């Protein structure tokens, strides 16, 4: 790995910068390089061992860097980074809004419900949990019992808006981004085997006027 | 005779009938004899064995089944398509009569796979309709389609799972008495099941709880990177394989498309070359 | 009554037909959902079934007129063939009640709520016999574009049907002798083969599965798991999503 | 709610019929429902993408 980021080291670095997959892998090496340098020989102050299969495990993904098809699949769904990006913070200012509103519903009247509409950490990992499908009937259980009638019909509310929203947004926004990638690559390809189609097709006319021609030339002078 | 009857018996509808009716009801009796093998009914007992003994003559049947398909190519169908398979399903079908003739079957007798592998292939022999075909047939296109994808989601799950054997490494070597999820972080394919289990997204909210009674290291990286684990493989492998099965679905429609477009086409240069014919005479 | 009484029966039919048939079963609703309704029926229990066999008379007069009616074709109808077995089961229902005598177990027993949900169906197809007026013409044509891809469906459940008994026959012989309390029969076993493929409780399955001595069957059940919702739920979401493209496709 | 009308008469009484009515109505209702999420998201997003 040393030998390979000596040959990553050239000035070759000047396409390794505004690249695709060349700054994920030089980045890859350098947080390969640095923590097994203050890991296998740390003599230092740190906590505890929590990143030797991770390291490991960035050596695997190393390892998957090659196989040009995984490459070519990853240029048809790189375009899909920005939409992911909004989506994702959709879903985090949705989340703040009803953490917010959870905290100053079940938290700040701290009769109960601590711990799950309580502290900040575990309000967030609650809300994460409600707007998916697990875990809500218990978090109901958990809930009705803090007289709150009212509660049932906002988590309800916040299920029906944000688990549907989330998902189903997500899947129709990848499907035709998919959709759309692969229509115009598929096009591409079409139009090159037709052009090499045509492209042979003239040579063989070219062929056919040249053999032609030698005939008529070889009849005149014969 | 030989090749010629196979012919013969495969046109006429009397023998397929009766085949297909000896299948369903070899599907529709199978199920009975493992409800009650006691005393219950005792009038019913003898009659329930002979429905045991008319499941040992349709293996009878299956036995010259095969011996009109010896009948056929013979040494040429010992490599074929899913016939072969077919021939090999009713082999594995004739041998618990083998094995309870000669091998006592106090053991891991494993009849029941045998069993369920006769009951698929009798599910799968039902002379299959045209709306189940096609969309057979789009299902194998599809994961013909299905190459690198498959791939790239077994190399996801290797990482990740290989990445947090070691992550909530504190949670299944912890010695807290009060525990119920120990085992699943504990061994590396109990990772692997558990990290399915992630994929799957099932009680992920008690699983965290569950790891919860963990002693709480300001969540600063486990939490969030199991969360991020799950949510990202979830939502991105979901969403891919249904835009590949959607691309698949819509490959498949542009290729009628094209292909009813060329018939029309060539429809209409045929009425073009009929008008000309005419006209020419 | 012949022909002329038909052509007398028709014409009469669409004036009375519509005036008394609606009038009536807008009301029969009306009892209907104050009869179900599980608090209002103890401000009740004696004005309730009262107009409900009242209506009942009012749907066997139905029953009649469509009887003496054009006969042949209105067993076209499958909807008045509904209302036909509707109208049976309800004279049925109500002779039992009316005979009384009897030898069989009564006060609400199991036949009670057979009665009952009998009573349920007489109310959806009053519910439908209302709603000939202004269903709205954007969820006519969704629903209608929601019913084009029948043939494609039906084979992908028959397909689901064919999976999950065979996952079931293969899960009940491979789990004789292994504690099948919960899955002792085949209505049990089918029921956990629904929550298997409903998300429901299969890393409790697999838990309580560690805690007994098999283990290979963790690997069989939840590969078998994976493939059947993958492969189900990835057809029926692209099936459904292009039945509703090509119309979107059109105008 | 399975445990919950569990045990009605211990083999099938109404723990088969209304167990398997509102299981069936279940899953039929949960398919029609994420599929027409769905299918009306791509809908109006093939109106984005013209």
């Amino acid at each position: 790995y040393v030998c390979e980021f000596l040959m990553k080291v050239y000035v070759d670095p000047i396409t390794y910068w505004k690249d695709g997959y060349n700054i994920l892998d030089v980045i890859i090496l350098i947080i390969l390089t640095i923590p097994y340098l203050l890991r296998k020989i740390k003599g230092n102050h740190s906590a505890y061992l929590h990143f030797a299969d991770g390291i490991q495990s960035l050596r695997i993904l190393k390892l998957i860097s090659y196989s040009r098809g995984i490459r070519t699949l990853i240029i048809a769904v790189g375009e899909t980074v920005y939409t992911v990006a909004s989506v994702l913070t959709l879903l985090f200012l949705l989340m703040f809004v009803f953490a917010i509103l959870g905290f100053c519903l079940f938290g700040v009247t701290d009769r109960g419900d601590l711990e799950n509409w309580g502290n900040l950490a575990s309000a967030f990992f609650t809300l994460f949990s409600l707007a998916t499908v697990d875990g809500w009937t218990d978090l109901q259980e958990e809930l009705d019992k803090r007289k709150f009638t009212v509660s049932r019909a906002f988590t309800i509310l916040f299920i029906l808006l944000a688990s549907f929203i989330f998902l189903n947004m997500f899947v129709g926004v990848m499907i035709m981004h998919t959709e759309d990638s692969m229509k115009k690559f598929e096009r591409d390809l079409t139009l090159e085997r037709n052009l090499a189609i045509m492209e042979e097709k003239q040579i063989i006319l070219k062929r056919q006027q040249e053999e032609v021609n030698r005939l008529m030339n070889t009849q005149k002078s014969g | 005779p030989l090749s010629l009857w196979a012919g013969w018996v495969l046109d006429s509808s009397v023998f397929s009938k009766f085949i297909i009716s000896l299948i369903f009801l070899n599907t529709f009796v199978l199920m009975v004899e493992i409800e009650l093998m006691e005393s219950t009914n005792t009038a019913l007992w003898p009659v329930k064995l002979a429905l045991e003994v008319a499941d040992w003559f349709i293996l009878l049947s299956f036995i010259v089944e095969i011996l009109l398909m010896w009948l056929a190519s013979f040494s040429l169908f010992w490599k074929d398509a899913w016939n072969v398979f077919d021939f090999f399903v009713t082999l594995l079908s004739l041998l618990p009569e083998l094995v309870v003739l000669l091998g006592v079957p106090a053991h891991s007798v494993w009849l029941q796979l045998l069993r369920v592998c006769r009951v698929l292939r009798s599910l799968k022999l039902f002379a299959r309709f045209r709306q189940i075909k096609v969309i057979l047939l789009a299902l194998v296109r599809a994961l013909k389609s299905m190459t690198f994808l498959l791939m790239l989601l077994l190399i996801f799950f290797y990482i990740f799972a290989v990445t947090g054997v070691y992550f909530f490494r504190e949670y299944s070597r912890s010695t807290i008495e009060g525990l119920e999820y120990n085992m699943f972080f504990s061994d590396l394919l109990n990772s692997l099941v558990t990290v399915f289990i992630l994929f799957t997204l099932d009680h992920w909210y008690a699983v965290l709880q569950d790891i919860w009674k963990v002693p709480e290291s300001s969540r600063v990286f486990s939490s969030i990177y199991v969360i991020l684990w799950l949510l990202l493989g979830s939502i991105i492998f979901r969403n891919i394989i249904v835009a590949m099965m959607v691309t698949n679905f819509q490959n498949i429609r542009s290729e009628l498309s094209e292909e009813m477009s060329h018939l029309e086409v060539q429809y209409k240069a045929d009425m073009f070359k009929q008008q000309i014919i005419q006209r020419r005479q | 009554l012949l022909g002329l009484q038909q052509m007398i029966l028709s014409l009469t039919q669409s004036l009375g037909f519509e005036t008394f048939i609606f009038i009536v079963v807008c009301l029969n609703t009306v009892i209907l959902v104050a009869q179900t309704f599980t608090e209002l029926e103890i401000r009740g229990e004696w004005y309730f079934m009262v107009l409900d066999s009242i209506f009942l008379s009012i749907y066997v007069l139905e029953a009649v007129l469509k009887l003496i009616a054009l006969g042949l074709e209105y067993f076209y109808d499958p909807w008045n063939n509904l209302d036909f077995f509707i109208m049976v089961m309800a004279v049925l229902d109500f002779v039992l009640l009316q005979i009384n005598s009897l030898s069989y177990s009564f006060y609400n027993h199991s036949l009670f709520r057979i009665l009952k949900v009998f009573k349920s169906m007489r109310a959806l197809r009053a519910i439908r016999v209302l709603r000939r007026l202004s269903i709205l013409t954007s969820l006519h044509e969704v629903a209608g574009t929601l019913s084009g891809s029948l043939p494609s469906i039906t084979a992908i459940l028959t397909l689901m049907f064919t999976c999950l008994f065979l996952f079931s026959v293969v899960l009940r012989a491979l789990f004789q002798d292994s504690d099948p309390k919960r899955f002792q029969n085949i209505f049990t076993t089918l029921f956990t083969l629904f929550t298997m493929l409903t998300l429901d409780d299969w890393s409790l399955i697999y838990i309580d599965n560690r805690a007994q001595g098999a283990w290979y069957i963790i690997p069989i059940l939840m590969i078998y798991i994976v493939i059947q919702y993958f492969i189900f739920l990835n057809l029926v979401i692209a099936v459904l999503v292009d039945n509703f493209q090509m119309a979107l496709l059109k105008g | 709610i399975y445990t919950d009308f569990q045990m009605d008469e211990r083999e099938y009484a109404m723990e088969v019929g209304g167990a398997i009515y509102f299981a069936v109505f279940i899953t039929l209702g949960a398919f029609i429902g994420l599929n027409l999420f769905v299918v009306v998201v791509t809908t109006n997003l093939e109106q984005m993408m013209k």
